[PDB]
């Protein structure tokens, strides 16, 4: 329950606190492809 | 910049759902933000139904908001992302014909507004203006964003850009000698390996959704800047997508407001790059860009000594997630031509 493991695809949204935007967005499906 | 908040945040789910809904099972990496100031900016040469079109297509509700405060929110929301572990800059750049003479008023309010730079190049050369425009966004991109500009007709008269570039520590880093191999798992059958960061000595916000099948975790960047990383449990991605809005991501945020949320965590994630690129006159007439990428676009605020037309528009996006923080850099350009 206290453990959380980023092994499978999963979402990313990099959000700017000061002015309440979405900075970047996204999805990681494979990480080893840049 | 409050009064734009939820149009821009709209956009950037329309365009995610729109992406993750064409191209399922691949990476995807976008700055909303870049292409939302981009298409604001250029929507000050557009006139008349294009102006209005582009500000809508961009979730902008004409009825509630003025252009004005459309524009003035821009001004003060990239003011303030440019203000003094936390790096942001954002900045925008018109390049001009040598030949043409634009409308002072559009320059003006790019200059005003969005802070444009404006440089002049000879379009007649295709391959010095590429190159010009391109080292520009590389420099201010630190080297992230390379070849924005893939394509360049040869009838153009004007390029608009602009770049997004964010470097910031973690409050909480990674240890890099816990850093090691393990297994990613892509789906069913599809194994790979990547760099697993590990920590486990902190307090982290995070939740399991009693409602979707996934967890969330909020990690703070030093400055006024955080992640939400969104794991949906296996094979669940496409269930989480369906319900990516911005009301989604307000849920999730006030939930992790709660100090119920604030727990030791055993974190473990992975050390990593992904891009993205993406043909914006390819995919935007799909969010209610038709007007802008048709034959009936008016974009006669620009200059009135040609008629002028879209041509192609580019965003590319980087992320580089590792033990320090995260470095994330975007671009946008859009070509007009004659
Ligand atoms: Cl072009
Ligand atoms: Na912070």
């Amino acid at each position: 329950r206290h453990i959380l493991r980023f092994n499978r695809p999963f979402l990313v949204v990099i959000f700017s606190t000061s002015t309440q935007s979405v900075l970047f967005l996204g999805k990681v499906v494979d990480p080893t492809k840049p | 910049s409050l009064k734009i908040a939820p149009a821009n945040a709209d956009f950037a789910f329309r365009f995610y759902y729109l992406i993750a809904s064409e191209t399922p099972g691949k990476n995807i990496f976008f700055s909303p933000l870049s292409i939302s100031a981009a298409y604001a900016m250029l929507s000050l040469g557009a006139c008349s139904h294009s102006r209005s079109q582009i500000l809508e297509g961009l979730g902008f509700n004409l009825t509630e908001l003025s252009e004005s405060d459309v524009h003035r929110g821009f001004q003060h929301l990239l003011h303030t992302l440019n203000l003094p572990g936390l790096e942001t800059r954002v900045g925008s750049a018109l390049f001009l014909s040598h030949n043409l003479k634009f409308l002072a008023k559009f320059l003006n309010d790019t200059m005003a507004v969005y802070e444009a730079k404006l440089f002049h190049t000879n379009f007649y050369d295709t391959v010095g203006t590429i190159q010009l425009i391109n080292d520009h966004v590389k420099k201010e991109t630190r080297g992230k964003i390379v070849d924005l500009v893939s394509e360049l007709k040869k009838d153009v008269l004007m390029v608009l850009v602009n770049y997004i570039y964010f470097k910031a520590l973690w409050e909480k880093p990674f240890i890099s000698s816990r850093t090691t191999p393990k297994d990613f798992y892509v789906d069913e059958n599809t194994t790979v390996r990547v760099p697993m960061m590990l920590q486990d000595q902190e307090h982290h916000w995070y939740l399991h959704d009693r409602y979707l099948p996934c967890s969330v975790l909020r990690m703070d960047y030093k400055g006024d800047a955080t992640v939400f990383f969104i794991l949906p449990n296996q094979g669940k991605m496409r269930e989480i997508e369906e319900v990516l809005t911005p009301e989604m991501l307000m849920r999730w945020n006030n939930l992790l407001r709660k100090r119920n949320f604030y727990k030791k965590l055993e974190l473990h994630l992975p050390k990593f790059s992904i891009s993205g690129s993406y043909v914006l006159d390819q995919i935007l007439p799909r969010l209610g860009f038709t007007d802008l990428f048709s034959k009936w676009a008016d974009l006669s605020g620009i200059t009135k000594q040609q008629k002028l037309e879209a041509s192609k528009s580019f965003h590319k996006a980087t992320l580089d997630v590792d033990e320090a923080g995260t470095e994330a850099a975007a671009a946008t350009s859009f070509a007009i031509k004659f």
